[PDB]
RNA sequence: CGGUAUCUAACCAGAAAGCCACGGCUAACUACGUGCCAGCAGCCGCGGUAAUACGUAGGUGGCAAGCGUUGUCCGGAUUUAUUGGGCGUAAAGCGCGCGCAGGCGGUCUUUUAAGUCUGAUGUGAAAGCCCCCGGCUUAACCGGGGAGGGUCAUUGGAAACUG
RNA sequence: GGUGCAUUAGCUAGUUGGUAGGGUAAUGGCCUACCAAGGCAACGAUGCAUAGCCGACCUGAGAGGGUGAUCGGCCACACUGG
């Protein structure tokens, strides 16, 4: 992936458990390093700001430039500019086949799209910053097939979202139709991201 | 003295900062039409023409809202003597986001700016009140 | 001031002078002149070596030089880092960058791009100052 | 409720024959989001006692702001001392734009899509008095009709 | 057929011989401020043989060079 | 006077133009009036052309190329401009 | 070009991470060494024996096959202010007058269309910004259609305002 | 229609116009003889300095500010001068 360090120390330094369910948070809530059991310090609009793009980037697993630009197209849509990015974020073919029980986070969604063991209409993809549509399919081209990994991330994958529909019998799933902010995380403020990057 | 207009506008400013009844001034036909411009969107109460043997007087009341608010509470003047300023039909503008009015003098008389917009018709803006 | 006055002589702006104008200028000697070219970097010959002592409050003494440029320019630059390998004729590359310490000297000299050498024993911005990974 | 948001404290002193005395002045924006607003100063040896004064103080003088789907109703100026502060209305997702001060009252009083431009001093007190001064002269279309006598749909 | 330009004018100077010159006057926005400022170029006009008298408006037409500087012909005089 | 194809696209992706210009010009230079497009990658090839511009260009006196000229042929200028000729 | 793009099989966590910064502006601190020396530095300024600012170690923050420094331009700068500043005391009213050119000009009527406003015709190449569609596994990129841009020439209209 | 200087105020004499002629694909002091003393300029003539021009590129809320890399159109040059 673009990073591979640990996963417990951004989310603990982050303050919210993503890619998970409070599971990283158990013990030792504070930041790492040996400062954060010691104490805190004040926080300005700047750190918010900056809180709340480390949230998203740490969250969706993309890099800086990247994220920037996706910001920069979704301007272009028509409607509420934070509400389009998230969604268009919520467009991308590894959060699609993480959301749709194949996976189980985020860095196995993009090493299971990189070595192209899904297929969308039947098309081999290797880029997991593909955006998908109305329609679009999945599969997994009886590559894995019968493999252990994919069968443990359906048994131990949650539920299914409204605006996804998948059946594991062919291991297909669909987008049903556009997801809203309604439906999203929730734990981030996505009113100041827009005004960080307004600076 | 070069602009009776602007003088027109003082005047009304200066009466209703000191929160005046009645004014009266010299008359003519762009003052007239200002005034029955401004009677109909309501912005003053009433106005009369009183006719002496120079050129005829218009009077008229200011306008006050209940507890004693302002009705009118701002006039600027847009077209001068040294820089004259003059509008297309897609290029008037919206005084106070819609809430107030312009005047401007278009080729079919003087109107405000959602009738020179209705008709797009252009012509040149006076002055903003709102 | 009135739109008249305006259209008899409009308005103009404040002409900016720069901070460092030996990098703004070349040298042809077929016209044995000079031209005005900008540059990031220029490169240049000593002439001597010493250290001075700064203005109030300060006293701890600091490292400069003497250069002519390309153009044959009076150069007073400043030397970074903990020891030099600096003396008389030697070629240098001379960067831009003024110290408010001394009130003459108003260039760096950039540590690692020419005979000039790098600083032993540096672990912390090591791309500065011209020491290679150890 | 009340929440309340501090913007500045100042160290001030006071020459006497023994040496200096010196003491705190604290500046706090008060609000709610459902519209309501305002802002006080506090004085006191220590700087606790000094927000505790300053929140008492605002919240004495409270006001309101029109914020008619969710966005300034027209463009305004405030003129309060050397400070100068323009607000004009944002499209909805824009966000808030404003200096310190002005992003503090502008938060507290509920506002979410507001553009703003300081064209003066700097000093936050004279900032958000002429914040304060610019949210005055703000308008509501009801209340415009009522005075002229007519309807919204007339009017707009 | 085509059409050829129009310019009506004030004449200045007619000493010359059988041709005059005709200043034409019009007005333009500004670059920046946009007000109105006087604009007066100088034309040469033919005349057929030293009709025109100084400070008569006369109306000119455009023709091909008939000088070194010379584009102009006289159409009418409207009046002194 | 020729009615000539232009090459633009990119690299090993070339898209081209029917345009009608001057034989003394540069290929990807000054031109007079484009009319078509084609496209070769495709194995079913698609020629967009106006057919009636065309025709005025023949008859006033340009000459195309031997792939505009079938070009031309495949899309039944060439005959109907023989069909104009004879009627 | 060229056995080139592409595709098919077997093996392999193995052959692949660095730079800057951490007192405030500005996101992120502990210990050791030094002692107005060594030095840092865009500014406020730090260094005289308890240094979160100097060098190193540990830790943390930002970015990523890139990261820092310098040079030039725009912004912030309303710091040439038409949009959008001023002249009692902070910089800024000539010592005063007579007056050419120029700028501006009380009220009403008729008339002209120079300014003003508007319709139609021609033109403002292609490529570029923008909008909608597509093609490359996505993107960059490429293709189609559309839109924008003039105190532009011909010509028909209205006469409130300036002339 | 698109630049800096007034601490650059006068410049010009085939110049300004005419009568005939020669020359060119074509009009034209483009050139010749003759006749008169004209012409341009504070709406900046003349002079000095810098600079290829545009579609466009960077920035900016916009008005504006800076530039003329790649590509397209026009212009000038080919060691210097004829
Ligand atoms: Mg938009
Ligand atoms: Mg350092
Ligand atoms: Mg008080
Ligand atoms: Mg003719
Ligand atoms: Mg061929
Ligand atoms: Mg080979
Ligand atoms: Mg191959
Ligand atoms: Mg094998
Ligand atoms: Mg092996
Ligand atoms: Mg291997
Ligand atoms: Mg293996
Ligand atoms: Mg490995
Ligand atoms: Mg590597
Ligand atoms: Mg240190
Ligand atoms: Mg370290
Ligand atoms: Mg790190
Ligand atoms: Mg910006
Ligand atoms: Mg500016
Ligand atoms: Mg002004
Ligand atoms: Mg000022
Ligand atoms: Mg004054
Ligand atoms: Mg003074
Ligand atoms: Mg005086
Ligand atoms: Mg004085
Ligand atoms: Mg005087
Ligand atoms: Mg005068
Ligand atoms: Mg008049
Ligand atoms: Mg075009
Ligand atoms: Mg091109
Ligand atoms: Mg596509
Ligand atoms: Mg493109
Ligand atoms: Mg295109
Ligand atoms: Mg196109
Ligand atoms: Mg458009
Ligand atoms: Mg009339
Ligand atoms: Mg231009
Ligand atoms: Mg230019
Ligand atoms: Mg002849
Ligand atoms: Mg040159
Ligand atoms: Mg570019
Ligand atoms: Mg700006
Ligand atoms: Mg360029
Ligand atoms: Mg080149
Ligand atoms: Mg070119
Ligand atoms: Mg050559
Ligand atoms: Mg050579």
């Amino acid at each position: 992936a673009r990073y591979t360090g640990p996963s417990w120390k951004v989310s603990r330094r982050l303050g919210i458990s993503l890619s998970g369910t409070g599971k990283e948070l158990e013990r030792r809530p504070y930041a790492p390093g040996q400062h954060g059991p010691t104490q805190r310090k004040k926080i300005s609009e700047y750190g918010l700001q900056q809180a709340e793009k480390q949230k998203l980037r740490h969250m969706y697993g993309l890099t800086e430039r990247q994220f920037k630009n996706t910001f920069n197209k979704a301007g272009k849509l028509q409607g509420k500019h934070g509400e389009n990015f998230m969604i268009l974020l919520e467009q991308r073919l590894d959060n699609i086949v993480y959301r749709l029980g194949l996976a189980r986070t985020r860095r196995a969604a993009r090493q299971l799209v990189n070595h192209g063991h899904i297929t969308v209409d039947g098309k081999r993809v290797d880029i997991p910053s593909y955006q998908v549509s109305v329609g679009q399919v999945i599969s997994v081209r009886e590559k894995s097939a019968k493999n252990s990994a994919i069968a443990e991330s359906l048994e131990v994958s949650s539920f299914v979202p409204e605006y996804v529909t998948f059946d594991a019998e062919t291991l297909t799933g669909s987008l049903n139709r556009l997801p809203e902010r309604s439906e999203l995380a929730a734990e981030i403020n996505e009113a100041f991201i827009v005004e960080f990057y307004s600076r | 003295m070069t602009d009776p207009i602007a003088d027109f506008l003082t005047r009304i400013r200066n009466a209703n900062m000191v929160k005046h009844d009645k004014l009266e001034l010299p008359a003519s036909k762009i003052k007239k039409e200002i005034a029955e411009i401004l009677k109909r969107e309501g912005f003053i109460r009433d106005v009369e023409y009183i006719e002496d043997d120079n050129a005829g007087t218009i009077r008229v009341f200011l306008k006050y809202g209940a507890t004693g608010e302002r009705v009118i509470t701002g006039l600027k003047r847009i077209s001068k003597p040294g820089l004259r300023v003059y509008a297309k039909s897609t290029e008037v503008p919206k005084v106070l986001n819609g809430l107030g009015i312009a005047i401007v003098s278009t080729s079919q008389g003087v109107l405000t700016d959602k009738e020179a917009r209705a008709k797009q018709v252009g012509g040149e803006v006076l002055a903003y009140v709102w | 001031p009135t739109i008249n006055q305006l259209v008899r002589k409009p308005r103009q702006s404040k002409i900016k002078k720069s901070t460092s104008p030996a990098l703004n200028k070349g040298l042809n000697s077929f016209k044995r002149e000079l031209t005005d070219v900008n540059s990031p970097q220029k490169r240049g010959v000593c002439t001597r070596v010493g250290t001075m002592t700064p203005k109030k409050p300060n006293s701890a003494l600091r490292k400069y030089a003497r250069v002519r440029l390309s153009n044959g320019i009076e150069v007073t630059a400043y030397i970074p880092g903990i020891g030099h390998n600096l003396q008389e004729h030697s070629v240098v590359l001379i960067r831009g960058g003024r110290v408010k310490d001394l009130p003459g000297v108003r260039y760096h000299i950039v540590r690692g791009a020419l005979d000039t050498a790098g600083v032993e024993n540096r672990g912390q911005s090591r791309s500065k100052y011209g020491t290679k990974k150890p | 409720d009340l929440e309340e948001r501090v913007v500045t404290i100042n160290r001030v002193a006071k020459v006497v024959k023994g040496g200096r005395r010196f003491r705190f002045t604290a500046l706090v924006v008060v609000g709610d989001k459902n519209g309501h607003v305002g802002f006080g100063t506090g004085k006191a040896q220590e700087v606790p006692d000094a927000i505790r004064k300053a929140v008492e103080d605002a919240k004495k003088n409270m006001v309101f702001v029109p914020t008619v789907d969710t966005t300034i109703p027209h463009t305004v100026v405030g003129h309060f001392g050397g400070g100068e502060i323009l607000l004009k209305p944002a499209s909805a997702g824009s966000g808030v734009t404003a200096g310190g001060p002005v992003r503090a009252v502008l938060e507290l009083a509920g506002v979410a899509d507001v553009s703003s431009k300081s064209l003066g001093s700097n000093t936050p007190i004279n900032m958000v008095r002429a914040t304060i001064d610019g949210i005055k002269q703000l308008k509501n279309a009801e209340d415009v009709a009522k005075l002229r006598g007519k309807t919204v749909e007339e009017l707009l | 057929r085509n059409q050829r330009k129009v310019y009506t004018g004030r004449v200045v100077s007619d000493k010359m011989d059988k041709t005059i010159t005709v200043v034409v006057e019009t007005y333009k926005k500004h670059g920046l401020y946009g007000k109105r400022v006087k604009y007066s170029k100088k034309f040469k006009a033919h005349d057929e043989n030293n009709i025109a008298k100084t400070g008569d408006v006369v109306r000119i037409s455009e023709t091909r060079p008939l000088s070194a500087t010379k584009h102009f012909r006289l159409l009418e005089v409207v009046e002194e | 006077v020729k009615i000539r194809l232009k090459r633009m696209g990119s690299k090993k992706k070339p898209f081209y133009r029917i345009v009608v210009a001057d034989s003394r010009f540069p290929r990807d230079g000054r031109s007079i009036e484009t009319i078509g497009t084609y496209n070769p990658l495709l194995d079913p090839v698609e020629v967009k052309i106006d057919e009636e511009a065309t025709l005025k260009w023949m008859h006033n006196g340009a000459k195309p190329s031997d792939t505009v000229r079938n070009l031309l042929s495949r899309e039944g200028i060439m005959e109907k401009f023989h069909n104009q000729k004879l009627g």
